[PDB]
């Protein structure tokens, strides 16, 4: 039932009564494992991997924003406070 | 613009996808899958498909009870009810992994016929769970909540070994359950 | 709120409190330092504007301690689609006298963007409402700062959850609803204007505004809300542009 190979992407097929079952690498999904993982990074996915504000770009990568009193770190995607009583933060429990 | 009916569950061994209708005509889908208490999270985006593989959100926690909803969209878009201004969705049943997935089709993997006995022992197969990218058996996950049934009339184990003495198919059980209790036979061997 | 607890001191820092006469109206949040975001309604009434005020930074109602600041609110801004008495488009816009000061006790809620607002923060299952209302249907304002953990549905699944009720109002575009049905907990009347606050990757945003009710913590029905993400960019060109004469306005909506 496995006979036709259908798993891609490197998966092993486990053939069952009427059907299959494929068990993924780690960076695949799907049926077939045909989905791939590192490859939906869009805004409404997860924020886009985002810490606040997510912004996606026409065939480039989407980039990271932030709120006022905040700015962008150095990997793209966090954010810190750039004055004394951020928006939206617990002074109390900061 | 149409909404998704007929939202069923399709999972053996852990391994989970979640089918529906109808084929989109001019429109797209997206699922959400949550537990009861946890925050949504998109898979399958703006897929023309109607299946999604939800392996991986689920086998995070096999005890939780989920729910999936798949949206509809047009083209083109993007938005909306309009009315309630939202996607127009609908909802999965709910699925507890541990309590509902179907136990795949056994193998047996020996028979030993030692002395006036013969000890047939069934396989510790894999499942689509995984703890540090690789993936946990059938005993890991369930312990002494599986047992096995042996025709060869009958017998039965909690082990994953039999013994008997002087044909061969087997099968996984778990009791405790409400629902899929028994696997299917594995193929006949002797 | 209904079935809350008592929000420790200073764990709701953007948490407002409006008063006439001295006379607790409304809750409201704070979203600057003279910007306080509230609900349309609560303004239906009130005889004499000359004093409206906003406490900052308040927690237990019944006396004084170090933190409180209070402000004249010197304009309301509603929306021009808003009719009173009715429900649609609750929201109100409050430009305090004079700014209050940023303190431990007092910080101003994140307004999202609105995209952001749809997307993301739509699907955080558990969002905080907050206030100084009644704590049952019939019942006892509180006196210190009640809080509590409701979850966001989508409108499809509030129409269905929801047991049909004669001239009940229609759950639009601009609401939505999140609390439970089992006549536990939800928000309750002088909690409305305050907010439901959403965390999400450590801080904490605006995205509803308590609004109206069928009853509170009636069995049956949820809280409803007005969805904050509608009016951020009619919230934003309001703050930037140049004050008007007059202490209620009817600004343009859209
Ligand atoms: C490969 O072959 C299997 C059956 O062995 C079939 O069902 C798959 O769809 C195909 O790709
Ligand atoms: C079977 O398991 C899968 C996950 C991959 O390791 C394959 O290479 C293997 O054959
Ligand atoms: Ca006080």
């Amino acid at each position: 039932q496995c006979a036709s190979s259908p798993c891609q992407n490197g998966g092993s097929c486990k053939d069952q009564l009427q059907s299959y079952i494929c068990f993924c690498l780690p960076a695949f999904e799907g049926r077939n494992c045909e989905t791939h993982k590192d490859d939906q990074l869009i805004c409404v996915n997860e924020n886009g991997g985002c810490e606040q504000y997510c912004s996606d770009h026409t065939g480039t990568k989407r980039s990271c924003r932030c709120h006022e009193g905040y700015s962008l770190l150095a990997d793209g995607v966090s954010c810190t406070p750039t004055v004394e009583y951020p928006c939206g933060k617990i002074p109390i429990l900061e | 613009t149409v909404a998704a009916y007929n939202l069923t569950w399709k999972s053996t061994n852990f391994k989970t996808i979640l089918e529906w209708e109808p084929k989109p005509v001019n429109q797209v889908y997206t699922v959400q899958i949550s537990t009861k208490s946890g925050d949504w999270k998109s898979k399958c985006f703006y897929t023309t498909d109607t299946e999604c593989d939800l392996t991986d959100e689920i086998v995070k926690d096999v005890k939780q009870t989920y729910l999936a909803r798949v949206f509809s969209y047009p083209a083109g878009n993007v938005e909306s009810t309009g009315s309630a201004g939202e996607p127009l969705y609908e909802n999965s049943p709910e699925f507890t992994p541990y309590l509902e997935t179907n136990l795949g089709q056994p193998t047996i993997q020996s028979f030993e016929q030692v002395g006036t006995k013969v000890n047939v022992t069934v396989e510790d197969e894999r499942t689509l769970v995984r703890r540090n990218n690789t993936f946990l058996s059938l005993r890991d996950v369930f312990g002494k909540d599986l047992i096995y049934t042996l025709y060869y009339k009958t017998a039965k184990t909690n082990t994953n070994e039999f013994l008997i003495d002087v044909c061969f198919s087997v099968q996984a059980v778990i009791p405790s359950r409400t629902v899929n209790r028994k696997s299917t036979d594995s193929p006949v061997e002797c | 709120i209904v079935g809350g607890k008592v929000c420790p001191k200073g764990e709701c820092p953007w948490q407002v409190l409006l008063l006439v006469n001295g006379a607790q109206l409304c809750g409201g949040t704070l979203i600057n330092t003279i910007w306080v975001v509230s609900a349309a309604h609560c303004f239906d009434k009130i005889k004499n504007w000359r004093n409206l005020i906003a406490v900052l930074g308040e927690h237990d109602l019944s006396e004084h301690d170090g933190d409180e600041q209070s402000r004249r609110v010197a304009q309301v801004i509603i929306p021009s689609t808003y009719v009173p008495g009715t429900t649609n488009h609750d929201i109100a816009l409050l430009r305090l006298h004079q700014p209050v000061v940023l303190t431990d006790h007092v910080v101003p809620l994140c307004l999202p963007e609105r995209t952001f607002s749809e997307r993301t923060l739509a699907f955080v299952r558990f969002s905080l409402v907050s206030g100084w209302g009644q704590l049952l249907d019939r019942g006892a304002t509180a006196l210190e700062l009640m809080v509590l953990n409701v979850p966001r549905l989508m409108t499809q699944d509030c129409l269905q959850q929801s047991r049909k009720v004669g001239d009940s109002p229609n759950i639009t575009e601009y609401m939505f609803c999140a609390g439970y049905s089992d006549g536990s907990k939800d928000s309750c009347k002088g909690d409305s204007g305050g907010p439901h606050a959403t965390h999400y990757r450590g801080t904490w945003y605006l995205t509803g505004i308590v609004s109206w009710g069928q009853g509170c913590a009636t069995v049956g029905h949820f809280g409803v809300y007005t969805r904050v993400s509608q009016y951020i960019e009619w919230l934003q060109k309001l703050m930037r542009s140049e004050p008007r004469p007059g202490v209620l306005l009817r600004a343009p909506f859209p």
